[PDB]
RNA sequence: GAUGGUAGGAUAGUGGCCUACCAUGGUUUCAACGGGUAACGGGGAAUAAGGGUUCGAUUCCGGAGAGGGAGCCUGAGAAACGGCUACCACAUCCAAGGAAGGCAGCAGGCCAAAUUACCCAAUCCUAAUUCAGGGAGGUAGUGACAAUAAAUAACGAUACAGGGCCCAUUCGGGUCUUGUAAUUGGAAUGAGUACAAUGUAAAUACCUUAACGAGGAACAAUUGGAGGGCAAGUCUGGUGCCAG
RNA sequence: AUACAGUGAAACUGCGAAGGCUCAUUAAAUCAGUUAUCGUUUAUUUGAUAGUUCCAUGGUAUAACUGUGGUAA
């Protein structure tokens, strides 16, 4: 059943809509997310 | 509801658009019941896509049991106490009960080599060896996902590392450490928490591509065209692949259908479906070729090819360990070992399986010869090849279950499968000083493995120098060299001052086989109740049996190579086996100079390896003492295992020296049994144990002569008597056989033998007969020097009888 | 083993029930032995009913069976609806290593595929018990075969007309308070809507029953038959205006 | 209520289910009554019904339970 939500998953035109270290994962979701972006090298002058 | 993140169905739809893997990694605790979730968009993404999934494990599910009828009994309880209604299931027992799932031990990895599946579910992470996941993310397909899921002790690591350059705090594993950078460098790949959410660590920006094949297109226009009998039946029976794939069964075909000797070999990675384009090119032989057929691959292995080969079969016109035997209803083919069937080759149709070189050149000689070779050595059968035999051999390298993929590269990066064989030296005759100055450096292994790129590029180097024309290690082998405890290394590359660069002279893994720091390391590992780190003592702790190597620590080589390019590659692995006994004896930086000339403890020096003849000669300059080998065929080359082991310490040449001597000792019978390998190899053994004697003992192992009364026991006088006779007259077998015995003992014994005489005290110890040894061996003069060997048998028998009677 | 004798075996014991030995018996025209069914029928097998005279209450058709024969086990009672072993077929899971039970079953259907809900309150049965229970058993619901008794109106007043009805092939004859979408009046209650109480383990239903409930009493029964009549209408025929 | 003391998942226990469908056609041998068993079994019901003793309390071995595990189960 596309168009609908079989388990959760409910289908719209481009978005899908589900439903449902504790903190270390929450401090990393809400804002070390992307403040890895310029921590890829660590002074790597190749 | 909510909506999720505008990336990773987005991922899933451009990763089936341009049929190319991906790499999901969820963190958390309540991680299981979104495989639902990203199964159905994997699978709404394309319907057209393949169902079945793994669930790769160690030990325990996660909070299930994948029996349906136990489970579903426990559903029937919980129904009839009444805590959950009837007709109701949440959307992770609905995956799991309707879904196709197979379940492997990360143990058992090796037995889903072949299939094919849409998705795989890596439940454990704290354990991952390289070849389980090489042997999982190659069978997942072009719309497929490859899920990993966390634990909190890599949360711990995640949030440690995923700053800079940190670690995590108590054997120490830093491959799990490059897998993390590694997938934060991978673009296909990302991480994400256990209520969906994004940590953009990993491949953060990802765009939704835009909606919608020429190689395919020309595979099915020449597919058409070769279209257009029962050759174009196999033709699109073979092409599930590539139009490599395809022109390669084709141009086979046309090299091997009529044209009756060729050698064809092709020549490919793990994918692209060798052995089924073997398989598949195996009717068309059984069609227009001969009546026989010879397979040569190992035994019980030849999974896809017999699978390809009755598929073709069923396809144009059919009908101990296993079942190989040979079957026809209106021909024969059998998967045999090593060349038995030398008078029985009269199949004119032989293949072959990957790379043992002289049982392939003893094997593939009298007919066609196709061969398959994997590269899962290769440089030097092309060699073979070239020296002899119309060679037709090409193959090429587009994937099978894919055009090309970031999550091959990535996969192919961190398991390390690249390789380059540019020289970027300063000088060749500049790398020659190098061997004449033996200097050496410490390999640092933590900034080795922590990925950056110039120290992977050095890696990369390192690790082709590793496994360069090695003697067929593996991924398992680099993850034992990476994250074991007892574990150094040592590239005595450059000796130039130049700018950033240079290359890979010599790799030289040592393991401390100690007895301290091994007693240290297995009292800490036995708490985590598992360890086996002590090879090369425990050997000779039961063959020799010696308190004194129970309480000696050892260095073990664990491998060492050098570049292949002439001798001058074998001096530069000398002088850095030299340099290694000086270096014995005499964050962070991705070397180390200082280190290099510190050490531990160790008593004893030793490599185990086969029993080759260059090995040999490289023990022989080595000059470490020739210790106690195996005769066992190891199955691999059938060669034996010798452990030669020298002793570079403080006072240990007394029990080294006593080691070689019994190893000595033993020999000369043990050649008997299981040991008749050659003539000039084992003079070189013997003489390599009695050097060892030599140099390590002064006067304490020393041996006196043939007694009188007991020579006079050993022989008999009539046995003298007919020593006599072969003396004054012909030696034959009536007094050259009971008494040969006991003189090739007192020959190998105990006052000089010549080669012809050394070749004959040595072909008596074989036992082997007249024309079989020296004939072999010299190849000239069969009668004279058999006259030679009676001339030296006279000379000892009259020694013998002038120093006793 | 036919008939009996003697002894043993096995039995819960009697017993040719089985075996050794011995004798050649035994039933029968005073019906042996054998032949079949309205033996889905009969025999009392039993209750009988205040008029049904072989319809009209029930026990039992014969023995088996728990996939198929075989062997074993348990118990006051068994060759167990609930056990095991081996053989042969069905048959599901399976990671292909192995673990099983029986569902090769019973319900249904060939323009009525829904029974499978509530109680031991009654009668019995088991029960350590002044307690527990019994899909024994009872209660209720969907699932019409127009078979069954009632309703869809009753009673007045006033006005205004002169015609209504019957017979007969015909002419005609015979007779008499009869009509009308005319007005109008207050009484009646029943279907329905509903207080209850009774009933009952409980609930339904029957029984009893306050309140409301009629004018198109629209709170709106059908089915079939016989005959007309009409247009600036349509069609056909042809000796105007007609015939169909 | 410092050797037990009430609620009580899961385990031993006492008992529960204490009598239900289909298929091939047996003529007092299936059945009903009756005679008897000093020819015999019997839980439960009921009435009855036990006489040998030289120079202050008897033994480890298993649960449930903990702990280490295997197996797809």
């Amino acid at each position: 059943a596309p168009m609908s939500d079989v388990g959760g998953v409910l289908m719209d035109k481009d978005a899908v809509y589900i439903d449902i270290e504790r903190g270390e994962g929450e401090k990393l979701m809400t804002g070390l997310q992307s403040v890895e972006q310029s921590i890829a090298e660590k002074f790597d002058g190749v | 509801k909510k909506a999720i993140d505008s990336r990773i169905p987005s991922l899933i739809r451009n990763g089936v658009q341009t049929k190319q893997r991906s790499i999901f990694v969820i963190v958390g605790d309540r991680a299981r019941n979104q495989l639902p979730n990203l199964h159905y968009l994997m699978m709404s993404a394309d319907l057209k896509m393949n169902k079945s999934v793994l669930w790769a494990y160690k030990k325990k599910l996660l909070g299930f049991t994948s029996h349906r009828k136990k489970r579903e009994n426990k559903i029937k309880k919980e129904i009839k106490r009444g805590t959950r209604e009837v007709n109701e299931m949440d959307p992770f027992e609905s995956f799991i009960s309707n879904q196709n799932i197979r379940y492997v031990y990360y143990k058992e990895s090796e037995k889903i080599l072949g299939n094919t599946y849409g998705m795989c579910i890596l439940q454990d992470f704290e354990a991952l060896t390289p070849n389980l996941l090489a042997r999982t993310i190659e069978t997942v397909e072009g719309g497929g996902i490859v899920v990993i899921l966390l634990k909190s002790m890599s949360s711990l690591k995640q949030l440690y590392t995923m700053t800079m350059d940190v670690h995590a705090r108590y054997v120490v594993a830093r491959f799990n450490e490059r897998f993390i950078l590694s997938l934060g460098s991978n673009p296909n790949c990302l991480v994400v928490d256990d209520e969906l959410n994004v940590l953009p660590l990993s491949g953060a920006k990802n765009v939704k591509p835009l909606p919608p094949d020429e190689l395919p297109p020309k595979q099915l226009e020449l597919q058409e065209l070769k279209e257009s009998d029962v050759q174009p039946a196999g033709s699109l029976v073979s092409l599930s692949k590539t139009v490599n794939q395809a022109h390669a069964i084709l141009s086979f075909i046309d090299a091997i259908s009529e044209k009756t000797v060729a050698l064809t070999a092709g020549r490919g990675r793990g994918k692209s479906a060798a052995l089924g384009i073997s398989i598949a090119a195996a009717v068309s032989h059984g069609y227009s070729n001969i009546f026989v057929t010879s397979p040569s691959p190992e035994n019980l292995k030849t999974l896809f090819e017999f699978i390809f080969k009755g598929f073709d079969a069923l396809g144009y016109q059919e009908h101990f360990n296993k079942a190989i035997v040979r079957v026809d209803i209106k021909q024969y083919i059998v998967p045999q070992d090593h060349q038995v069937l030398g008078q029985a080759e009269l199949v004119v149709i032989d293949e072959a399986a990957a790379i043992i070189v002289k049982n392939l050149l003893g094997p593939y000689l009298v007919f066609m010869a196709s061969t398959i070779n994997g590269y899962e050595l290769s440089l030097k059968l092309i060699q073979q090849l070239r020296n002899q035999q119309l060679r037709e051999i090409s193959l090429d390298e587009p994937i099978r279950y894919a055009p090309g993929d970031p999550i091959e590269k990535w996969l192919n990066k961190l398991l390390c499968l690249d390789v380059t064989l540019i020289k970027n030296p300063r000088f060749a005759t500049r790398g020659t000083p190098h061997p004449s100055q033996c200097n050496l450096f410490v390999v640092n292994r933590d900034t080795l493995f922590s990925y950056h790129p110039v120290s992977e590029n050095f890696l990369e180097k390192m690790m082709a120098l590793y496994v360069s024309s090695h003697y067929k290690n593996s991924p398992n082998d680099l993850q034992l060299m990476s994250d074991a405890p007892a574990h150094k290394l040592f590239v005595l590359l450059p000796p130039i001052d130049p700018k950033d660069g240079g290359r890979i002279p010599d790799p030289l893994c040592v393991i401390q086989i100690a007895l301290e720091g091994e007693i240290s390391k297995e009292s800490v590992r036995n708490s985590l109740s598992r360890g086996q780190r002590a090879g090369g003592d425990l050997i000779p702790w039961l063959i020799s049996q010696q308190f004194q190597d129970e309480e000696f620590a050892s260095l073990s080589g664990a491998r060492i190579v050098r570049i292949a390019t002439n001798p001058e590659y074998a001096s530069m692995g000398y002088g850095s086996r030299a340099i290694e006994l000086l270096r014995d004896y005499f964050l962070l930086l991705k070397l180390s100079e200082q280190p290099p000339h510190y050490l531990h403890y160790l008593g004893v020096s030793y490599g185990l390896t086969q029993s080759l003849h260059k090995f040999w000669k490289n023990n022989s300059f080595v000059p470490v003492y020739l210790r106690q080998t195996a005769n066992d065929l190891t199955g691999e080359h059938t060669c034996v295992m010798l452990n030669v082991l020298e002793g570079r310490e403080s006072n240990w040449l007394v029990e080294f020296a006593k080691d070689f001597r019994k190893r000595f000792l033993s020999l000369l019978s043990y050649d008997f049994h299981k040991f008749t390998a050659v003539q000039a190899l084992s003079v070189i053994e013997s003489s390599k144990k009695a050097q060892d004697l030599s140099d390590d003992e002064k006067h304490d192992n020393k041996e006196l002569t043939r007694t009188h009364l007991d020579d006079i026991f050993s022989p008999f006088d009539l046995k003298r008597l007919d020593s006599y006779s072969n003396n004054l007259l012909d030696y034959h077998v009536i007094g050259d056989m009971i008494p040969m015995l006991a003189l090739l003992y007192f020959g190998d014994k105990m006052s000089s033998v010549q080669s012809a005489i050394l070749l004959a005290i040595g072909l008596q110890r074989k036992n082997i007969d007249t024309i079989a040894k020296e004939l072999n061996l010299p190849s000239n003069q069969t009668i004279a020097m058999f006259a030679k060997i009676m001339r030296k048998m006279s000379q000892y028998f009259r020694q013998l009888l002038s120093q006793s009677i």
